[PDB]
């Protein structure tokens, strides 16, 4: 149920993808249907998509007083980017 | 009023644009004139073929001499 | 060290000459000057403010490149825009409207 | 129209091994060579009983800052005896020694000296001698594309502080640099 | 100590 | 082996077969039908040229291109002359030499003899021209003929007296422009150029028209007598008054910037610019501040040192406020300036900082959803327009112009929705309400059915509607419209979003959007880089408001503490514009007085409030900005976004049945640079 009390503090994350093969077998289809229900779970986090030519899948999260966690994902599965993201919204 | 003050500093004389204001037109006889003064060299200022088919004077893009037709 | 810019000036935006277009060139962006208080002229301090587009004229960016690198400071080439060709017709000028509606 | 007699037999007798390029024009004609047998080339003449040339006249420096050999050295010379002049002009690069020709014609150390220090180009045996024309302790060498027309550091005035002194340049009035191109 | 960054920007605009 | 003038990427629209033609000799490959000018400049040769403009139609009427075409009759017009293959051009010819030397003769004929007055005198073609292709000595003593000169609004004074009949200032007007008032009139050698009823040009583009007419009679009035060309140097940059990001160059003298005129780029704005940026600079010098300011209690302002005045603003923003901090990014800004102060404030740890004018709803974040995703070069590939809520022509006048270039070019429907305004192409009328947005969402409005009868329709979204509370029931009945008509097939992404700021493209990439609503209302530490701020008015009465600005003329006197900055004419930033390209400027000038760029003043004020940024030159700073968003430092190359709008709505009720209110008025006041700017405000006073 942590799709929805993962705003607590979260204020931001966003994704950088990238427009070829290495990312479109996890990033992209997560992307897609995760982003859906989770903005519908989340009316107010910033969720943010960024794709330019050439960037290793990564997902980045912007944490009160202005801290950055990042995590790259490389080769990783659905599941795995999943496990990621629960472990991104845990910090305590 | 500004350009002169620009350059002139002293204001007691009066400035180029004044004297130039101070000369009256011409009035020639025809349509079309020429301004050099009276010599074709040694004073410069090449042809400058200027209508005149307006009530108004018509200035000559150097030493403007404004001039004007005469008749109807 | 000083970072430079290597670009082809483009066509003078008045004219429709060709012999000014592609002609790599080398500016040190350079921009420190003031106003001499005696009389009002342009004063400046750069030793570089003008040498780079008043005799730095190079061939291609491949040159003006390799000669920025060698002498060493750093530099960011910039594209060159190329008019597209078109094709034009005098019988498009005269075209057709259709029938009445 | 002046002189192609020398030229000529100079072409049609020389041990062909170290021309590079030759120019027959009507400016003047132009024996390109390597760097490697310049020496040699310049003491076929001054020897040979035909084309004798026993004066040179200039060695002059040209820069162009958009080839990868960045110089280019020029020796002037003519043959007062068989009232003709030609031009050997030799490629050359940064840092590399060039050969001597003060040995042959001891009117060279000085025009050597003067492109030691106009521009950059070195000089093997002796005639590389310390600079001339420029002043003294000099950054660059200021006759290539690069050193600007005003001088890296250049003011020089007097200081009661101590005497004198040289420094950076700040002048006023600007060099102010007209376009005139034309685009036909 | 002031980052001399900070040192350059209290001074001139052009480092 | 011979490259075409310029460089010019022909096309080969059917590559299998073209034609090839002898151009002096040597043997040149031509598309099917181009013209013979066409083909002698791929061949690598230059033809002198009046009356006929790459932009324009043709019409030979200069005659003054003549080259010989063996094969043919003595004279031939080179363009309007369609290539054939096999025809033997030449063009270095006794023949073609004396038809240009005595056309040349009969020009400067009957010319007048002006030119040490007449500015374009330097650029002039008809000079150069006749320097280099024409003769050297005059016959002719009689008397010439001469017209009075004529007033066309104070933008462009012409004198008429050296109208040498080309027609490409009409040509312009009626087909670029839009408004038919320029025409020729009279008749043999009393022929002039002249609206008839001494009216004016109520138009943009005009500052185009006075670059297209060679000869120096149409000239920019603000810039009169003030230099000749080989004076002034030019540094290529952009422009961020306009949202397209028209590309520019600023020509400058010392520390004044003379004017500013468009360069050839054929994917943004063609060769033109819009009338509002040509004449923006006048006021760049004119109003300025240029001194770090603090209000001293009696509500005045001393000139304090930057030491002072960034101890005393870090003092009070530690000073007071917990949660209470927001940071308002100008209109004119660069994504440099927007990450370090979006940096600063969230180390500051109380966070809502937002953009000019995105709005405070909840804008959602797709950049397919956000930037205009056909390019403005495929914009002429479209067949039906369906403009929402926007007047192209008021804001992005370069994709007005690129709208009628389609419609000029082929007839495409047009369908607009909103206030009443004067296209000038034909447009279609279909209401005011995103109520007739949801009928044509849904099967009413039969303009619906051209939409499914259409091949490339385009659906452009004016930027005007990100303020409007319900925003995203409006983009919810545009993705409708669109699954249902099929407008966003893979082959072609037919779904715009237009734009009305500069920096407006970088905020919302960055992610600057309002956490929440009331913020100016319940601050008390107010960050500002632009002005409006509603009506500068929100902001309640105990609030320490800091304008980190330039050229100050509003807010200002709402202001508490001043900061000085650089002008986009005096610093490198990167702005982005509406098809998403990112592009980044140049300094032309120096900055004035003792103002700093606005990357440098946020990490200075960070560094003496405490927290400091980890970053602290330029090259760092585009490194967290590849950190945050790339290509902004994928720098002057369109990065497209290939993923669709399955954005959530939250509204889901209807569109809140109020009328789409106008975004932008007068076209002038607007952009603070113009507005504290002059020329702008005579041509608001009487062009309108
Ligand atoms: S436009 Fe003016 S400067 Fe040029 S030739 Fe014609 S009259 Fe002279
Ligand atoms: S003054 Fe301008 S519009 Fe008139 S004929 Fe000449 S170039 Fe054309
Ligand atoms: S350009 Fe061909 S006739 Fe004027
Ligand atoms: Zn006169």
């Amino acid at each position: 149920a942590w799709r929805g009390q993962l705003s607590k503090n979260i204020k931001e994350l966003r994704f950088l993808m990238c427009q070829s093969s290495s990312a479109s077998a996890s990033a992209r289809a997560f992307v897609e249907k995760n982003y859906k229900e989770l903005k519908t779970l989340n009316p107010k986090l910033p969720i943010l998509i960024r794709e330019c030519s050439g960037v290793e899948p990564q997902l980045w999260a912007r944490y009160d007083l202005g801290v950055e966690k990042a995590i790259k994902l490389e080769g990783l599965s659905e599941a795995q980017i999943s496990k990621a993201l629960e472990d991104l919204a845990k910090a305590g | 009023s500004n350009h002169t003050a620009k350059w002139m500093q002293d204001t007691s004389k009066k400035s180029p644009m004044e004297l130039i204001n101070e000369v009256p037109p011409i009035k020639v006889e025809g349509r079309i004139v020429a301004c050099e003064g009276d010599t074709n060299p040694a004073l410069g200022h090449p042809i400058e073929f200027i209508c005149l088919d307006l009530p108004e004077p018509a200035v000559c893009k150097y030493c403007g001499l404004r001039y004007v037709q005469d008749h109807h | 060290r000083r970072r430079v810019v290597i670009y082809s000036p483009a066509r003078t935006a008045s004219q429709q000459g060709s012999g000014k277009v592609g002609r790599w060139k080398i500016n040190f962006l350079s921009t420190q000057k003031w106003e001499n208080p005696l009389m009002g002229w342009t004063s400046t301090g750069d030793p570089y403010a003008h040498v780079g587009d008043s005799a730095l004229t190079f061939d291609s960016a491949e040159a003006a490149k390799a000669f920025a690198e060698k002498h060493g400071w750093e530099y960011s080439v910039k594209k060159r825009h190329t008019p597209l060709l078109k094709v034009k017709s005098y019988a498009d000028n005269f075209k057709w409207k259709g029938f009445p509606k | 129209m002046d002189n192609q007699s020398i030229f000529k037999y100079s072409w049609e007798t020389l041990p062909k091994k170290w021309v590079k390029k030759m120019e027959r024009s009507e400016h003047g004609n132009r024996f390109d060579t390597k760097t490697d047998y310049l020496f040699q080339l310049l003491c076929f003449l001054k020897l040979h009983t035909y084309t004798r040339v026993q004066v040179l006249i200039d060695i002059c420096g040209v820069d162009y800052p958009s080839r990868k050999r960045r110089f280019e050295v020029v020796y002037n010379l003519l043959s007062t005896r068989y009232n003709s002049r030609i031009r050997v002009q030799t490629s050359a690069d940064e840092v590399t020694r060039i050969s001597s020709v003060v040995s042959l014609f001891p009117s060279a150390g000085w025009w050597e000296r003067e492109v030691w220090d106009m521009f950059g180009v070195s000089s093997i045996n002796h005639p590389d001698l310390r600079r001339i024309l420029t002043d003294y302790g000099f950054e660059g060498h200021p006759l290539r594309k690069d050193f600007p027309l005003s001088g890296y550091v250049e003011v020089r005035y007097d200081d009661p502080e101590k005497r004198v002194v040289s420094e950076p340049i700040e002048m006023t009035q600007e060099f102010r640099y007209f376009d005139f191109a034309s685009p036909w | 100590a002031i980052s001399p960054f900070l040192k350059n920007f209290y001074s001139s605009n052009y480092f | 082996p011979r490259s075409p003038l310029a460089g010019a990427r022909v096309h080969f629209a059917n590559p299998d077969d073209a034609i090839e033609v002898f151009v002096d000799g040597y043997p040149v490959k031509i598309p099917k039908g181009m013209t013979v000018l066409q083909a002698c400049e791929v061949a690598g040769v230059d033809i002198p040229r009046f009356c006929y403009h790459s932009r324009l139609s043709i019409a030979g009427n200069c005659r003054m291109c003549l080259v010989e075409v063996e094969k043919s009759p003595k004279p031939v017009a080179s363009c309007a002359m369609p290539a054939l293959p096999g025809m033997k051009i030449k063009t270095d010819t006794p023949v073609a030499k004396k038809a240009r030397e005595g056309v040349m003769e009969f020009l400067l004929m009957n010319h007048p003899l002006d030119c040490p007055i007449c500015d374009q005198g330097g650029e002039c073609d008809l000079q150069d021209q006749s320097m280099a292709f024409g003769s050297d000595r005059g016959r002719f003593t009689e008397v010439k003929r001469s017209v009075v000169d004529k007033n066309l609004g104070p933008l462009v004074k012409t004198v008429m007296t050296r109208c040498i009949q080309c027609t490409r200032c009409v040509r312009f007007a009626t087909e670029v422009a839009g408004v038919q008032d320029l025409g020729m009139l009279g008749r043999g050698s009393g022929e002039e150029i002249g609206t008839y009823v001494e009216k004016l040009l109520t138009s943009e583009l005009s500052g185009n028209v006075i670059d297209i007419c060679p000869v120096g009679a149409l000239t920019s009035k603000p810039f009169a007598f003030k230099a000749r060309n080989w004076e002034l140097k030019g540094t290529e940059t952009i422009d961020v008054t306009d949202a397209v990001g028209s590309n520019i160059r600023i020509d400058s003298r010392g520390p004044e910037v003379m004017r500013i005129v468009p360069r050839l780029n054929e994917d943004i704005n063609e060769e033109w610019i819009s009338d509002k940026t040509r004449f923006c600079y006048d006021g760049l010098k004119r109003q300025r501040l240029n001194d770090p300011m603090i209000r001293g209690p009696d509500g005045r302002f001393k000139a304090v040192n930057w030491r002072d005045a960034l101890s005393v603003i870090a003092d009070i923003a530690h000073q007071v406020k917990p949660e209470e901090i927001v940071g308002v990014a100008g209109k004119l800004s660069d994504a440099e300036s927007m990450i370090a102060l979006k940096d600063f404030l969230n180390r500051m740890g109380s966070n809502d900082v937002w953009g000019e004018g995105i709005g405070v709803n909840t804008n959602a974040d797709f950049r397919s959803g956000y930037i205009m995703n056909t390019s403005i070069a495929g914009l002429e590939k479209a067949d039906v327009f369906l403009l929402v809520g926007t007047q192209p022509r008021v804001e992005a006048a370069m994709v007005n112009a690129r709208i009628r270039k389609t419609v000029r070019s082929n007839q495409a429907k047009v369908g607009y929705i909103g206030p009443a305004t004067d296209f000038n192409y034909d447009h279609k009328h279909l209401g005011t309400d995103p109520q007739t947005l949801v009928e044509i969402a849904e099967g009413r409005h039969p303009f619906f059915k051209t939409l499914s009868d259409a091949k490339n329709p385009v659906i452009i979204v004016g930027a005007g509607v990100f303020e409007r509370k319900d925003q995203d029931a409006i983009f919810a009945a545009v993705e409708t419209i669109a699954q249902k008509a099929n407008v966003v097939r893979p082959d072609w992404n037919g779904l715009n979003v237009l734009l009305l700021h500069a920096a407006q493209a970088a905020a919302l990439d960055l992610g600057l959007v309002p956490q929440s609503e009331k913020s100016l209302e319940s601050a008390k530490f107010v960050y500002l880089m632009g002005a409006d701020d509603v009506n500068l008015d929100k902001i309640p009465d105990d609030a320490f408001v800091v304008y980190q600005g330039h050229h100050g003329d509003k807010s200002v006197y709402r202001a508490n503490v001043i900061l000085p900055t650089a002008a986009f004419s005096e610093k490198e930033g990167t702005y982005q514009n509406t098809e998403g390209c990112t592009q980044q400027t140049l300094p032309a000038v120096p900055t004035v007085g003792d103002s700093r760029d606005d990357w440098k003043i946020i990490r200075a004020l960070s560094e003496v409030a405490g927290v400091r940024l980890p970053y602290d030159t330029i090259g760092a700073v585009r490194a967290r900005i590849r950190n945050v968003a790339p290509n902004l430092v994928n720098v002057d190359e369109r990065e497209p976004a290939t993923l669709p709008s399955s954005l959530r709505p939250s509204f889901t009720q209807k569109v809140d049945t109020t009328p789409f209110g106008t975004v932008i008025e007068n076209f002038y006041m607007t952009d603070a640079i113009t507005r504290a700017s002059k020329i702008m405000a005579q041509c608001s006073a009487t062009l309108l």
